[PDB]
């Protein structure tokens, strides 16, 4: 923001924000997959109990 | 529709645009970042010089 003027800083911040949002989406998707796996594991554990 | 008129130097016309920096764009006439419209300029040496 300090070293670039608003026009180009806009697209630079848009690049950064797209990257970070995609990274967070990937993290949450992997977390959902792991949560489904752990749900299956917990169901098996309850059946065993 | 709003029509704003004025006279400036030749290369100084480059400051007439959204989000620009300079004497004019900062202390005389600043266009908004979301400006939609047109900027029309023509030489006036036969009139104002």
């Amino acid at each position: 923001l300090s070293r670039l003027d608003p026009p180009e800083a806009e697209v630079q911040i848009d690049r950064l924000i797209t990257g970070r949002l995609q990274s967070l989406q990937t993290y949450v998707t992997q977390q959902l997959i792991r949560a489904a796996e752990i749900r299956a594991s917990a169901n098996l554990a309850a059946t065993k109990m | 529709v709003y029509a704003d008129s004025f006279v400036i130097r030749g290369n100084e016309v480059s400051q007439i645009a959204p989000g620009q920096t300079g004497n004019i764009a900062d202390y005389n006439y600043k266009l908004p970042d979301d400006f939609t419209g047109c900027v029309i300029a023509w030489n006036s040496n036969k009139l104002d010089s």
